[PDB]
């Protein structure tokens, strides 16, 4: 049965709330397991303490660079990057959890959470999960974003794990 | 895609434009005075059932730069004109703000909303009555707000979007 | 006051638009790849003994968003058209960018500079004379640069300012 | 005699270099003395450790808020605020050191350093000094500014005193 993971979000160190995600291991097992393992830290590295570096109101919240903390880094549990698993699932609306990349077959650890339907990303980013609880936390994170994604506060994954 | 709306907030300094804008955007109240250079904000909202993106330009009310105020006046589609109900001067400044906006846009009716802010204060120098009688002359809505308690914030800007929609 | 020059850096992603811009503004070399959404920068410089203010817009080349280039091209005063000298496709992309700037500005006479970047690299696929002939046929200057070594970085941005002045008279 | 003070500037904790200022005690003694004493910290508080919170390339670098460290605070050695001492000196070019304010007779501790002539400030901000050595460092601080003054790195006065 599909695993469930959570992030505890903080804003300049102050608790905001918990968001949890269902990961669609039934449809993208490789991509789901990467995200699961990075949320638990079990490989010795992962999301805990990393930031949401890019937040663009009306579109999405992006994070997952835990190696450089500047938006350029991140790595998967399979190597620095891994191939696109499939594009079965689409960016249908708010709450979709999907992989960031720099072109074909460059998945690492960065990911984004849609706050709107982003249909033009279909076939280009691997969708592998969706928000289960705490979509209002993701909505609240938009208050700290901007047109080019620069954030006005430090938005962190203060804790994360598997439920 | 959702439709985007470019709004512009104006008024003399100290009235609470940024505290109103920041209340709309971040639901937080700034009790400290931080006079504005220029700030832009984006927020998605639903107004009368339609999701849209507000792009809000928060401006400075320094008189030395009133010349360059023309430029954003070109790009803006609607204007929240803020005074403070304990500051008669900022109320008299409103007329000047209206005249210039009507100039730069070259129309008599620009999408526009008068805002009497700080209505939490026990002091008042601008009666509700005065600001109603002024707003009625111009033919635009009037709303008293309080950034401190958040009274009327959403109404001001949505009404403004609803004035842009009605003239769009 | 000092005159302000609105410069816009365009080209396929990965050619070094942002690395050139960050060298100009901050005098160091971004080795990592941070593909751009949109960034703006300000720098005052002396060009021909005249202090001026450079306003630089660093743009996204993502092809999915090619039809959204229009607003920044309308406001920009001159354009650094950048390709990488080890990427023939980025050179071919140049035509599409120039055409689009002309089509958006509705003018055959727009201040531009052709920039061939990454000239520190050994794996060159675009001849210098091939880029020079092209610049000549456009009627614009051509400058080879390296954001890594700083070769030509000032020359490229200062030459575009000089093209804007010429166009302005 | 006009005293001289210095700021040692750091960028995200990294030493950048030293800017020294001549303070025009011979035209604005009260305003010069305030800045002198805040640069030594001799009254129990002052500039050491504060940041340059607003840098606008082509115009000026502004700092001095050591009470709130957010651009709204600061205080003089004379109490909260003090009066505009005079407007004898003008914003004639790069290097001018002048007082920030929020209207007439609201000088506290915040100040700015011009990187260009800003003559529209004349008669409204009290000029009280000029960069003596280290203008190149003020210029380098403009690397980290923006059009509306938000800084892209943390620019601090790591040390300061009197020469
Ligand atoms: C042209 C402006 N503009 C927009 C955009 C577009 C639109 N229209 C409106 C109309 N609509 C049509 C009716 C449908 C289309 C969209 C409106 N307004 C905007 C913005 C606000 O105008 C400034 C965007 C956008 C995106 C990019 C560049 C410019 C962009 C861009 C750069 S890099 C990338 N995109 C992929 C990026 N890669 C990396 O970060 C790599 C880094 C290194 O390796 C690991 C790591 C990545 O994976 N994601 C995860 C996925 C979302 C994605 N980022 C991102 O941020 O999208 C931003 C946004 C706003 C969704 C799109
Ligand atoms: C119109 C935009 N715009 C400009 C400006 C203007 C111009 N020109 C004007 C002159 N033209 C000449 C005839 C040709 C050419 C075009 C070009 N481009 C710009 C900018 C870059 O576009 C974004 C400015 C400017 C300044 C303000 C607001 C908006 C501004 C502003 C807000 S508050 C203040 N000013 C005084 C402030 N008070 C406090 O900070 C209080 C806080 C609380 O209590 C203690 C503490 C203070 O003392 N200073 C210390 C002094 C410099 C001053 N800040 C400041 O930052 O000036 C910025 C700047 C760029 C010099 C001027
Ligand atoms: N009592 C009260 N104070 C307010 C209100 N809105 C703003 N202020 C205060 O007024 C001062 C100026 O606010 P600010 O937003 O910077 O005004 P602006 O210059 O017009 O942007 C600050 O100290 C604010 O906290 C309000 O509704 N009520
Ligand atoms: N060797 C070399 N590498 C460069 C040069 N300019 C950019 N790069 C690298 O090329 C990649 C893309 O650079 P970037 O500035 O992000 O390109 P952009 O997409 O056009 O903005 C990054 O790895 C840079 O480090 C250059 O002049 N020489
Ligand atoms: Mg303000
Ligand atoms: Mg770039």
């Amino acid at each position: 049965v599909n695993p469930t993971v959570f992030f505890d979000i903080a804003v300049d160190g102050e608790p905001l709330g918990r968001v949890s995600f269902e990961l669609f291991a039934d449809k993208v097992p490789k991509t789901a397991e990467n995200f699961r393992a990075l949320s638990t830290g079990e490989k010795g590295f992962g999301y805990k303490g990393s930031c949401f570096h890019r937040i663009i109101p009306g579109f999405m919240c992006q994070g997952g660079d835990f190696t450089r903390h500047n938006g350029t880094g991140g790595k998967s549990i399979y190597g620095e990057k891994f191939e696109d698993e499939n594009f079965i699932l689409k960016h249908t609306g708010p709450g979709i959890l999907s992989m960031a990349n720099a072109g074909p077959n460059t998945n690492g650890s960065q990911f984004f959470i849609c706050t709107a339907k982003t249909e033009w990303l279909d076939g280009k980013h691997v969708v592998f999960g969706k928000v289960k609880e705490g979509m209002n936390i993701v909505e609240a994170m938009e208050r700290f974003g901007s047109r080019n994604g620069k954030t006005s506060k430090k938005i962190t994954i203060a804790d994360c794990g598997q439920l | 895609g959702m439709t985007e709306y470019k709004l512009v907030v104006v008024g003399a300094d100290g009235v609470g434009k940024s505290a109103l804008t920041i209340q709309l955007i971040q639901n937080h109240f700034v009790d400290e005075y931080d006079p504005t250079i220029e700030d832009s904000y984006r927020k998605q909202v639903v107004i009368d059932g339609e999701t849209c993106l507000l792009d809000i330009l928060d401006t400075a009310g320094q008189e030395e730069y009133s010349a360059m105020r023309d430029q954003y006046m070109r790009t803006g589609e609607g204007f929240l004109c803020v005074f403070a109900i304990n500051n008669t001067k900022s109320f008299e400044d409103i007329h000047h703000y209206r005249e210039q906006i009507k100039r730069v846009k070259d129309s008599e009716d620009v999408p526009m909303v008068l805002v009497g802010n700080k209505c939490d204060l026990p002091s008042r120098t601008v009666d509700t009555k005065q600001a109603q009688d002024l707003a009625r002359s111009y033919g635009i809505p009037f709303i008293e707000t309080s950034a401190k308690t958040r009274q009327g914030v959403d109404d001001a800007f949505y009404t403004l979007v609803r004035e842009i929609r009605k003239h769009k």
